[PDB]
């Protein structure tokens, strides 16, 4: 039954007595489930240390991975170029999933096409698929460039992207001069960030490799900025703002912020902004190339050093105070412009916020996960705040990244209780936050389930989730936030300190029980 | 408006395609005319998608793991292959369930083999066996394991059936190998078929030689209801309120026990014909269980279906159905009297997967709303045959519509409301047209039954009449 | 009834020719045989059909949409001796995935009931380089129960046969398929009989027959015919008849025990000089 | 310098043996060569290393994590006469996907700089059954420039060579890879040389040094070496020297015009009778 005045959605419709009776009767009569005591015993066992040992002995099973596959990152990289259609050679279900993923994260349209390789295309190869798909996509959506990635099926059967695109050009399906950069993006290698790196390297070598003769380093007096896999629009915006405030000429390659933040004014814009082809052509003329997230831009680093002859600086991700300082000083030493007073004042305001909030931040223990560069920057910033990043997990991290983060932790007294895990999924982290409980956990939306699990062990064991990373599905407009630069550090600090304060307010809200500490002034 | 103009619109839209693509897509667009007896002459469907045209369709893995197998609560479903598919499909579909996640229920969990390059080159059968052992060690309360194949598994010829047999014998567990590699078929429809065949071959016959279940004459099983937003629950409470015993639910809030007990029931109420008609026919021709299509979208369809189902039982069931109808009459009447004036005369265009493009038309018409355009991602000829009796005269019908086609159709037709998936929502929201997600119910629901109808009307009015749609144009522009 | 056998061996060792001549001799003995060619080249049924197979499962599936819109009579054809012949298609070399083509063809044949007849023998002629699971599809469960490997006295073919034995072991343990024996197609190097019987003994199997190398086979295949149909009075025709009879009455069925590379080279140095 | 050749042909026709003997002949002339085996059977470098190459790129990569952790010195090893030898790994027969392994191994060789200077020849010995795009990895753009197809007078061998040419056509049009010529391995067939020459003319190419069938090759290869190491003064050693010389001085690089099945049958009737 429903009251037309107050209509209940599923919650709390299914808390009504008739629905509860129906669910209980269905369970009793036909589900044949384990006794509630057995379920409680098994849950309590899953929260134990022995279960964590069994969990960390896993070799074949992955449970709740904190990573995605390469073509997702390839599509994100391709989206950052002007009037560019992402085109995934292979099966269409992959494209549907990539589009749905990015739609849910950004709450924006995400344009991507597939050549719809079926069983016959798997057996015979997708060369006809490539020809017809390139022609159809160009005729239908009129992109100025089609950026080609692959699904796993096309990589397994060895679909030669270069040969297929070249044959499509010679047979008149697409114009010979129409830019079709390509990259092999096998989903069974690396992760989505690897796909971003592969796609960017393919796009770079498409526009630069064969025309290096008339290129001289520094002739445009600009700085190349490679953002890598980035899903925070504010990060693109902050990098642009900090470089333009500095008076530094810059070229941000793969700029997707416009196409993922189009206005609602009665018009749908499939393309908006993005790195122009002329920017990529002129990129070898830059003074240098700075990689924002170097730990998943290794192939790009090799190509830029070996082909453009740019001495790519050894810069960490510009996250937190020290690394934003290092990024700004490196940009200064490259472009020759000084760091302006506005940036110095912004840094000082960050320091003021740090001093204002250090008492609440100091000593707080954290479990965090995400991509390697973001995770490392978060670890560094947490150390700067006096926090303890006890559980640092990176599913797509490697041994060298783990060693670098271990060296970062060793340099600070707040990294003593910290452990770095690579190749571990979120089930490992659920065990970790059960057995060595942190105060909070920082990560994407999947961590919410871990929070749920902790709340089942009790309110005192609940580990609240702070939503920073990708993807964030259960909150709106968090993709507009910033994590890089002083502004990103300020936003992260505000989020952390206010999460702590809201948690403390909740834990002291019980009148006559804990409200003696329900302070108005914190 | 007018059969001629919409045909002209179809031709103008098709004008931009290359000749091959235009020739193909012309057969997938039509103008409804109830003077047509067979949809084969009208519109053809269930064919290959044209490459590079930005189709909405999924894959066979989406139709098997994401649609049929995934909702089963107590079974652990392993996305066999690389990491992408399971990660993107993890909890994207709101097939609601009751259980303790990670202990005895696993629906929103993502189990995967996370294939690396060496797993492709040297095979993953040994890794699959080790994964099954680890699943047993860490999830001992699971009541079944299904192995959903992704594309590489189908490509490299991994013998997942042998692994399933050996490990199931060794552990006394039901391990169901599903050859749902994404490149099979053309859409999720073949995923439905493969998942149904896997259920038939590995699950449905486990209790064939078992008579320890007490069977009452009023035993019905809900088939093809995936409990989106609690839909199945909102449906179930109606059936059991008219005396029926709902032994099984397929597969939203579904348990493997219910699927095993399905052959013991006396009637099979199929909601989604497209996804589960295969198993309905199999059970009809093996166990002799009749199956009937019903519809719980809107008061008219709900009452009609309840009376149709009651007519298949005793007089007591019919009296209980009549008393249910009389009891729920004031509530849906109040919903109509509140929301129909706000929605009367509003035009709706739909594009959903394979059942809802025609099933929800009655619910919209219960609020005075006319469906002027509809279409399917992956429906078959019989689905469009059923669609003709429900769509109005000279209404647009589309199959596997492209983004360009659907955008142009919306621009010309200019409907008041669009019902489609997440990949169209923000496109049409930016054009200033109210959009309702007709897959996930826009994270609302249920929409089935009378309570579902109240929620559906509230959502339709909330989105259609939201003030935001009057603010798209800046006041300093003409 | 209805024995199912799979013909494996080194590339170009004569699996197609030997199996086609064997099937011709079997049909001569009144046996209803079926040939499934699991090779992207549709060359496993040129002699029996007297022409290149122009209707393969993959070709007809691609020409009619998907494999689920195909029928048996479109791909299954009969040739000499009434032998029903169907060919798994596949890509031209260097593209696509022939393993998936074989997988799809075998799955189609199983689902359509391509075998439910008065069949006495079903032979899967596989290619030489079994490089993926798809080409081991004929020896899965409820598939070919016997395997015959065709070999010769040059040590590369011997190492190949050992490698196919290594690959066969996993399906032999996982299922019920067994190595019936070794067919020796002659190359006449130094000592073929001794080398091949020694390898078979090391693997735990027999040498079911020795087939000599004579040019009547090539002359018959130029005319697109088996030796049995071309020259029934030829010595090679009687050799193929003897091989057929030895196949019918064969009872040895052993899980192979492949030898290491060192043991194989020791066998060659011991039985492969003068 | 830096000539990149891909050795293809019908299965078991003698691609690995002829390639190793030709490489030995080229290395005795002071030419620096490197052999890449693109067969999951790592048997294309045995007669050069005098042992089975136990370490392969795929096996080393699987053991040592991924392929990035590997080093060239662990897979690239010298042999007789300064011949660098590497082998793409692979699964045992009937499992996994060897074409993907070949793709990954060749990508690893490219990324690690195995194609350094002072290397006159790089020979990709590929398996006979090119079932997927992966085994066409050697003839991808900027990878191999010349294609040598080993054939013989058998109908199956010529059909396989023509099918391989059909597969080559797409890469030849896509890139700069061409068909250098048809190396002939004698199988002692009626009008073998005539058949090979006619087929080469129909394809638009030549037959490069019809190689006689001799058991000195079998002996040398059973003693774990090429003929050059075994009997330098033997007739077949001089034949391999002549083959190397004819390979060095070759300029006929064409896109093959493969002939249909009907034209193949006409060729067989015209030159395969008497
Ligand atoms: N006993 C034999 N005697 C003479 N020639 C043979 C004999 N067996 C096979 N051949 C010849 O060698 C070639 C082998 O080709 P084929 O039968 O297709 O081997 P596979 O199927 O194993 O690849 C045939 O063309 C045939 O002319
Ligand atoms: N000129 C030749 N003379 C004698 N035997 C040869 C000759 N060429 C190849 N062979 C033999 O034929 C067999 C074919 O094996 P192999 O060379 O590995 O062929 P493939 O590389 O094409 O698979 C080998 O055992 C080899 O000893
Ligand atoms: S199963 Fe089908 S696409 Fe019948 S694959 Fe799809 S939860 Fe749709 S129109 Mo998402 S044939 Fe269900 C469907 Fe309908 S996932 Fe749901 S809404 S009634
Ligand atoms: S059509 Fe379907 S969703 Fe696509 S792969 Fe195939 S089963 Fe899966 Fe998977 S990991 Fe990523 S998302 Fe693909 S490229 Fe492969
Ligand atoms: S090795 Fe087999 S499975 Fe792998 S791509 Fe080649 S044919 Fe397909
Ligand atoms: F052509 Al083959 F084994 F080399 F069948
Ligand atoms: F049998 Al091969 F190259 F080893 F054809
Ligand atoms: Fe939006
Ligand atoms: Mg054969
Ligand atoms: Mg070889």
């Amino acid at each position: 039954s429903q009251q037309v005045d107050k209509i209940k959605a599923s919650y709390p419709l299914f808390l009504d007595q008739d629905y509860k009776d129906m669910l209980a009767k269905k369970r009793d009569g036909f589900e044949e489930k384990y006794p509630q005591d057995k379920i409680d015993e098994v849950f309590q066992w899953t929260t134990t240390k022995e279960y964590q040992e069994l969990n960390f002995q896993r070799e074949a099973l992955t449970v709740n991975p904190a990573k995605a596959c390469q073509p997702l990152g390839a599509v994100l990289c391709a989206l950052g170029f002007e009037k560019t259609m992402p085109y995934v050679h292979g099966s269409q279900g992959c494209v549907a999933y990539f589009r749905s993923y990015f739609n849910r994260h950004f709450r924006e349209p995400v344009s991507c096409v597939s050549d719809s390789m079926t069983e016959d295309a798997a057996v015979f190869g997708g060369q006809q698929n490539m020809k017809d798909g390139l022609q159809n996509c160009k005729a239908t959506y009129k992109p100025d460039m089609i950026a080609v990635s692959t699904t796993c099926m096309a990589e397994v059967i060895g679909d030669d992207l270069n040969a297929f695109i070249n044959n499509s050009k010679k047979e008149g399906f697409i114009p010979d001069e129409f830019p079709v950069p390509f990259a092999h993006t096998p989903s069974f290698v690396g992760s989505h960030v690897t796909g971003w790196d592969n796609m960017f390297e393919g796009i770079a070598r498409y526009f630069t490799l064969k025309s290096m003769d008339d290129k001289v380093v520094g002739s445009n007096k600009k700085i190349n900025i490679v953002p890598g896999f980035e899903t925070y629009l504010g990060n693109f915006r902050v990098i642009k703002r900090m470089l333009s405030e500095m008076g530094v000429g810059y070229s941000l390659l793969s700029d997707p912020e416009e196409v993922l933040d189009t206005p609602a004014d009665g018009q749908f814009r499939m393309y908006a902004g993005g790195t122009t082809q002329e920017e990529m052509k002129d990129a070898p003329n830059a003074l240098n190339t700075v990689l924002l997230q170097p730990w998943h831009l290794e192939k790009t680093k090799k190509f830029v050093e070996g082909t453009w002859k740019h001495e790519v600086p050894k810069l960490n991700i510009p996250m937190g105070l020290d690394w934003t300082d290092e990024f700004l000083m490196k940009v200064s030493e490259i472009s020759g412009q000084p760091i302006p007073a506005s940036l110095t004042k912004e840094r000082g305001r960050l320091v003021d916020m740090m001093t204002d909030s250090h008492t609440w931040l100091h000593g707080k223990r954290f479990a965090l996960w995400g991509d390697p560069d973001f995770v490392m920057g978060l670890v560094k910033f947490l150390l700067e705040l006096g926090c303890e990043p006890v559980h640092i997990l990176c599913h797509n991290g490697n041994k060298r990244w783990k060693k670098a983060v271990d060296a970062i932790l060793a340099a600070s007294p707040y990294g003593k209780n910290a452990t770095v895990y690579i190749g571990k999924d979120l089930w490992h982290l659920r065990s970790l936050v059960f057995t060595d409980k942190p105060d909070f956990m920082i990560g994407n939306s999947y961590g919410k389930f871990i929070q749920r699990d902790t709340l089942h062990k009790g309110k005192e064991f609940e580990v609240p989730l702070i939503r920073i990373g990708f993807p964030i599905f259960d909150r709106h407009h968090l993709h507009r936030s910033t994590t890089l630069g002083y502004e990103g550090a300020m936003q992260i600090l505000t989020t952390l300190v206010n999460s702590i304060l809201e948690r403390l307010d909740e834990e002291t809200r019980g009148m006559q029980a804990t409200d003696y500490n329900h302070d108005l002034v914190r | 408006m007018s059969r001629e103009e919409v045909e002209s619109l179809i031709q103008e839209v098709l004008e931009v395609y290359p000749e091959k693509a235009r020739k193909d897509r012309n057969k997938h667009l039509a103008v409804n005319d109830p003077a047509v007896t067979q949809s084969k002459k009208c519109i053809i469907s269930n064919k290959k998608s044209q490459p590079g045209l930005m189709t909405i369709r999924g894959c066979a893995y989406a139709g098997s793991k994401g649609v049929v197998w995934g909702p089963i609560k107590d079974m652990i479903h392993i996305s066999h292959g690389p990491v992408g598919c399971g990660q993107y499909s993890r909890a994207g579909r709101r097939n609601y369930y009751i259980g303790t996640t990670g202990v005895n229920a696993f629906v929103t969990m993502n189990f995967t083999s996370d294939f690396q390059e060496k797993d492709i080159v040297f095979g993953g059968d040994k890794k699959l066996a080790k994964l099954i052992d680890e699943v047993e060690t860490l999830f001992p309360l699971n009541k079944g394991i299904s192995v959903q194949s992704e594309c590489p598994i189908g490509l490299i010829g991994d013998d997942i059936e042998s692994v399933s047999k050996v490990k199931g014998a060794e552990l006394s567990k039901t391990i169901v190998p599903v050859r749902c590699e994404g490149f099979r078929g053309v859409s999720q429809s073949l995923g439905h078929h493969i998942a149904n065949d896997a259920v038939r071959d590995w699950v449905l016959g486990k209790r064939d030689e078992d008579t320890t279940f007490a069977s009452t004459p009023y035993d019905v099983a809900i088939i093809g209801d995936y409990n989106i937003g609690g839909d199945a629950w909102s449906s179930r409470i109606l059936l059991e309120e008219m005396g029926l015993r709902c032994v099984a639910q397929w597969s939203g809030d579904g348990s493997i026990s219910e699927i095993e007990l399905t052959p013991k029931v006396k009637l099979n109420l199929v909601h989604c014909y497209r996804s589960m008609n295969y198993i309905s026919r199999h059970m009809e021709e093996k166990y002799g269980i009749p199956w009937m299509e019903y519809n719980f979208f809107g008061p008219t369809k709900t009452i009609e279906s309840l009376r149709a189902i009651a007519a298949k039982f005793d007089e007591s069931i019919q009296k209980k159905c009549e008393e249910v109808i009389a009891k729920y009459k004031p509530e849906w009447e109040a919903v109509v009297a509140k929301y129909r004036p706000r929605l009367e005369g509003k035009r709706v265009m739909l594009y959903i997967g394979g059942l809802r493009p025609r099933h929800v038309i009655g619910a919209y018409e219960d609020l005075g709303m006319e469906v002027v355009g509809t279409g399917y991602e992956f429906a078959h000829n019989d689905d469009y045959d059923r669609t003709m009796k429900e769509m109005g005269d000279s209404t647009l019908l589309y199959d596997d519509v492209t983004g360009y086609e659907f955008e142009e159709f919306v621009k010309r037709i200019k409907p008041d409301l669009i019902g489609s998936g997440i990949k169209e929502k923000f496109i049409f929201q930016k054009m200033g047209i109210p959009f309702r997600e007709m897959h996930s119910w826009d994270y609302s629901g249920p929409y089935h039954g009378f309570d579902g109808f109240a929620i559906f009307a509230r959502d339709m009015d909330m989105t259609l009449n939201n003030p935001c749609w009057k603010k798209l144009q800046a006041p300093w522009e003409a | 009834a209805m024995r199912q056998c799979a013909i494996y061996g080194k590339g170009g060792i004569g699996k197609s020719t030997t199996t086609q001549n064997l099937v011709a001799a079997l049909a001569e003995m009144g046996k209803k045989v079926m040939i499934v060619g699991c090779d992207p080249k549709a060359d496993s049924t040129r002699l029996i059909l007297h022409s290149k197979a122009q209707n393969t499962i993959m070709e007809m599936a691609a020409e009619a949409g998907t494999v689920e819109d195909l029928e048996l009579e479109d791909v299954l054809k009969a040739g000499y001796g009434g032998v029903k012949c169907v060919e798994s298609g596949g890509p031209e070399p260097g593209v696509g995935c022939a393993g998936r083509g074989v997988i799809t063809a075998i799955n189609f044949l199983e689902e359509e009931g391509a075998y439910e007849d008065d069949l006495d023998f079903v032979f899967y002629d596989v290619l030489g380089d079994v490089v993926c699971g798809g080409f081991a599809m004929p020896i899965r469960e409820n598939k070919a129960q016997e395997i015959y490997i065709v070999c010769s006295g040059e040590m590369m073919a011997m190492y190949a046969a050992n490698n196919i034995s290594k690959g066969i072991v996993k399906y032999a343990n996982s299922g019920s398929v067994r190595l019936g024996g070794l067919i020796c197609n002659s190359r006449n190097t130094d000592r073929e009989d001794e080398l091949i019987i020694a390898l078979a003994n090391k693997l735990g199997t027999q040498m079911i027959h020795f087939v000599p190398r004579d040019n009547v086979v090539q002359r018959a295949e130029i005319r697109r015919m088996t030796v049995i149909e071309y020259d029934p009075k030829a010595k090679q025709a009687d050799e193929y008849r003897a091989l057929a009879r030895k196949v019918v009455d064969n009872k040895l069925l052993v899980i192979p025990n492949p030898i290491t590379m060192d043991e194989l080279e020791e066998l060659l140095m011991e039985f492969g000089i003068m």
